[PDB]
């Protein structure tokens, strides 16, 4: 999941947020 | 050849100052 | 005052470092 | 659990190796 | 400002975006 | 007797990518 | 693909640490 | 400036010094 | 073209974090 | 040897201590 | 209590970064 | 040495450029 969506190319905040508890 | 030890070391900086007060899980695995 | 949320920065980096290709999961809370 | 035992004091790689996966 | 304001205290997302250009 | 110098560190890495692709400015004086 | 957000992220360690106690401006733009 | 001129070549510390305010 | 700059500095954490209490030398060259 | 054995590709703990004093 | 350990790494970086291309040793000792 | 002389008080560049090799 993120090691692969935003480890292959940068992401925004809001995307990053969804991955939180 | 690296770039996975590394890249997922960039990400968790930008992962646990997202969430704030909170925490979250990293789990490297298919 | 601050100390926290630079104590728990400094202990992620010896987290996944230490479990290697594994993961770990992190959430400050009683 | 490491925001105390090891916020509070630095422990060793064999402690922190107990959090592992 | 960001040198006193939040080096003695923790701040927000959103107070930190304030001082962005 | 240190603590300015690395608390004016630890607000750096949560300034720039608080703004994203754009940039900011970081100036320590009264 | 990525390499431009985290090259910009390894100067700003070598920046305000060249300038000492004085500090700088950084802005990405053309 | 620095995102290119340094960002595609390390440079030295003096180069980066005229970057200081 | 970068690289080399960036890959000493990733060991170098890597590096005093595995001694622990006791040091070590870094010294690039042939 | 750490800038090549190791700066070419990722090593293990048992490796890097044996660069340890 | 913890102060050292974080003490002596906000220095590593403010070190090798100093010399440049070239090294130097790190060893915590009397 | 720089675990006391510039771990108790921050230092200059130029005091840490007397520890380069
Ligand atoms: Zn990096
Ligand atoms: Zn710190």
């Amino acid at each position: 999941g993120i090691v692969e969506q935003c480890c292959t190319s940068i992401c925004s905040l809001y995307q990053l947020e969804n991955y939180c508890n | 050849f690296v770039n996975q030890h590394l890249c997922g070391s960039h990400l968790v900086e930008a992962l646990y100052l997202v969430c704030g007060e909170r925490g979250f899980f990293y789990t490297p695995k298919t």
